[PDB]
């Protein structure tokens, strides 16, 4: 039972995203106004995405021993990896990320 | 971006157009027959 | 039992596929395989080596496009496996090759090894429940709805005529020459060189095909037009240049009616039709002359049908009604015919089951080849 | 052993270096070795016989400047070693030459000996754990976001054009002329001599560079200002003198667009780029004309973008859209790209270990050149 990782998002981004959601409008970079230019905000974002890369590497570099262990563990292993990576890519492809 | 970073180094040219660009601008028929009598 | 038959129309130049019962083939793309030529340097580049379909067409400059099938004969089976595997990918079908019987179009007079190894490929790597190899002319006549008549096709690598009588495709009257669309493009490339414009890159031969598809026509009089200077229309390359063609636009598809230009003792298309009709029962000649169906992409040139009528009139006996039909789905004739054929209840008894293939082998396919 | 790789932009005009991951190069000192000219008499004077960077920029008059690297090719290895030692010194990095991987850039088409000796220095004098030599084109694409483009850089010594498409570099289309900022400064010196102001010392050569950077522009037309014989804008010297120039603040930078003025048949910078695009594949022209990246300090002249656009527009086929992306970090683009590349983990696979070089040698570097 391979763990799952919920990738965090900057809450301010979600605030403006929900504000774009209260009305019928797609979220975009232009909506932050003069907030994109904040080196503090972008530095926070850089740190967050760096943590995301760390978290995903924790799952993508995973592998088990094909020699030992039961065969069922290997079959279930590859299936669980597909589930993990499938949910990971859906988290990645979200409009917030 | 990093505006103070550009304030640090001396070569970054400000107030110059960053992108130079060129101007923009705005099956056959069937039954080909031929009788013969 | 399976889900639904998948009609995969092959072709040396353009493969066409979709499920049976469909109206038009939803999935059509060129039958080539492009792998990059340059060097991967920057990271984040186009991952993966072999490209097929729209992605291979898009980034055409990087690839070194080759064809795995030529003259209806597969030369490389690995590229064909990747092409068929691409047909079953998420970009085209999104299905599995284990729940679908397969209708497979195939050109006449081909070697036995094509059917044999192609069957091995399907029933072994794909493990399809049922495979059925068939002709192409039979399917085109089924697509038009009528039943007795000859079929004149010229795809990308082959061209042949089959006199079909109520479905029984007469196997003793199938004339077949190997001068089709791709070869016409090749000869056009030679004439473009003689014009002065050089195109020799593998990913530039495709530009020569584009020129053949939108700048060539067929002269009614083959010689009277050669003794004149045409208007020499231009052509815009993808690069943005300009090519004035001149006489290299009507003499290029002239090859189909005279393969002396390529230096070959074969015959023209008109002679393939007349010999296919005359090598049949004398009691059916009038019926065959009154029913000619064209198919295949090479029958799309301007002035093709009209010149074919003139040529056949010169070869047919006097006062015999000649009639050449030309439907609007010559590119999709064999596929639509496959959609009509495989969607019938008799197709269950017409295929070859996987069990049968495992029992007898390739001999079972040659046994039930029709 | 590795912690934050050291990116080094080994440029013949100014060496830019810092650690990996740094958004901005922290140390950008000029690439020259300053030795004194006047004897030391008074005790307690300046120490040492080698002045590099900030010290050899304040006491410029006391020094004689010897550029180590010329046209992207090292002449005195001793001087380059000293400059690299200055990079790892206390006033610059306080690190050891054994604890960090080193990314050292290089111009394309340099001789093999530069790669060999550069690695010999970094593996013998410096016991660097990891060394990777790159191209000074890919890095600008990294630091500009794009992956498809024509990198047209003009450093102080060598300009070139590298067409990279979707991460794939087309090495045979690389054009490279050895005429850049040095030649512009030197030719500006000859224009001042024709205007009556001589400069012969090496320390006063940087004053010529100062004139170039502070007063030279590029006219949109070569003859609309030529025979006009414009005003003579004054310019102050570091002492308090006065230099009026006139027909040299635009006549000196036209050496890049036409090196016939220097007496060398070659191609201008515009012909470098246009020939690098035209040598590439037929399908890849529009994407390369719409993706032109600028780099190098010589691409900072006033009116440089307009001149480059008009020259390419004259040489490109009609109506082709030409976009020239010109970022504000043209001096540090290659370095920032180096800080990006060394901050990745694929770089770990891309470098060369010390034992790799010990068991193989130069061969290992030519193997991982791309
Ligand atoms: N408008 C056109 N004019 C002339 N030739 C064409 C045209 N369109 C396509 N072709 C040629 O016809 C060929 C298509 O035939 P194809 O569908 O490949 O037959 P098959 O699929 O049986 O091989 C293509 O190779 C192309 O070169
Ligand atoms: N603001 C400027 N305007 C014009 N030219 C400049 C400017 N700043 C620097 N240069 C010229 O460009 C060179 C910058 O060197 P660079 O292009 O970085 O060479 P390299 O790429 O080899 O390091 C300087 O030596 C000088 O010749």
């Amino acid at each position: 039972e391979i763990p799952e990782i919920s990738l965090p998002i900057h809450p301010m981004i979600t605030n403006v995203a929900k504000q774009c959601y209260e009305r019928g409008e797609k979220p975009k970079v232009t909506d932050f106004g003069d907030k994109v230019e904040d080196p503090t905000f972008l530095n926070q974002l850089q740190s967050g995405v760096n943590r995301w890369i760390r978290e995903i590497q924790k799952v993508t570099k995973l592998d088990r021993d094909p020699a030992s262990g039961t065969a069922l563990q290997e079959i279930s292993f590859w299936l669980n990896l597909e589930r993990a990576l499938y949910r990971i890519q859906e988290k990645r492809e979200s409009p917030e990320v | 971006m990093a505006d103070p970073k550009y304030a640090d180094l001396p070569g970054i040219a400000r107030n110059e157009p960053d992108v130079y660009e060129t101007s923009d601008l705005p099956l056959t028929s069937t039954s080909v027959e031929h009788i013969i009598v | 039992i399976a889900n639904q038959p998948v009609v995969i129309d092959n072709g040396s130049g353009v493969i066409k596929a979709g499920f049976a019962g469909d109206q038009i083939p939803k999935y059509c793309f060129p039958n080539y395989v492009g792998r990059p030529k340059h060097v991967r340097v920057m990271a984040g580049a186009l991952e993966g080596d072999i490209f097929i379909g729209p992605k291979a067409e898009e980034h055409r400059g990087l690839l070194s496009i080759r064809y795995p099938m030529e003259h209806g004969i597969v030369k490389d089976w690995n590229d064909m496996e990747r092409i068929w595997q691409y047909v079953y990918s998420k970009d085209q079908l999104q299905t599995f090759s284990e729940e679908h019987p397969v209708l497979l179009t195939e050109a006449p007079l081909n070697p036995r090894k094509n059917r044999e190894r192609a069957a091995e490929v399907f029933f072994e790597t794909f493990n399809v429940p049922a495979l059925f190899i068939s002709m192409q002319a039979v399917l085109s006549l089924y697509a038009t709805g009528r039943t007795t008549g000859v079929v004149l096709d010229s795809g990308d690598g082959v061209t042949h005529a089959v006199p079909i009588y109520e479905g029984f495709a007469m196997p003793h009257s199938i004339m077949r020459i190997d001068i089709a669309g791709r070869d016409v493009s090749r000869f056009l490339r030679l004439y473009l060189r003689k014009e002065g414009y050089d195109f020799h890159s593998s990913s530039e031969f495709e530009i020569v095909k584009a020129i053949k598809e939108r700048a060539c026509y067929l002269s009614i009089n083959p010689q009277k037009d050669e003794t004149l200077e045409t208007e020499k229309a231009q052509y815009y390359l993808p690069d943005g240049s300009t090519i004035e063609i001149g006489p290299s636009r009507f003499r290029a598809p002239e090859l189909l009616f005279r393969p002396d230009l390529i230096g070959e003792e074969s015959e023209g298309i008109h002679e393939v039709l007349v010999f296919a009709i005359q090598k049949s029962d004398m009691d059916l000649r009038r019926t065959l002359f009154s029913n000619i169906v064209l198919s295949g992409g090479s029958t799309l040139f301007k002035g093709f049908g009209d010149r074919l009528l003139s040529e056949v009139k010169k070869l047919a006996p006097k006062d015999v009604k000649i009639r050449i039909s030309a439907p609007q789905e010559r590119l999709y004739s064999t596929w639509i015919g496959g959609s009509i054929l495989a969607s019938l209840d008799t197709f269950k008894k017409m295929w070859v089951s996987k069990k049968e293939y495992e029992e007898d082998g390739a001999r079972s396919i040659h046994r039930k080849t029709f």
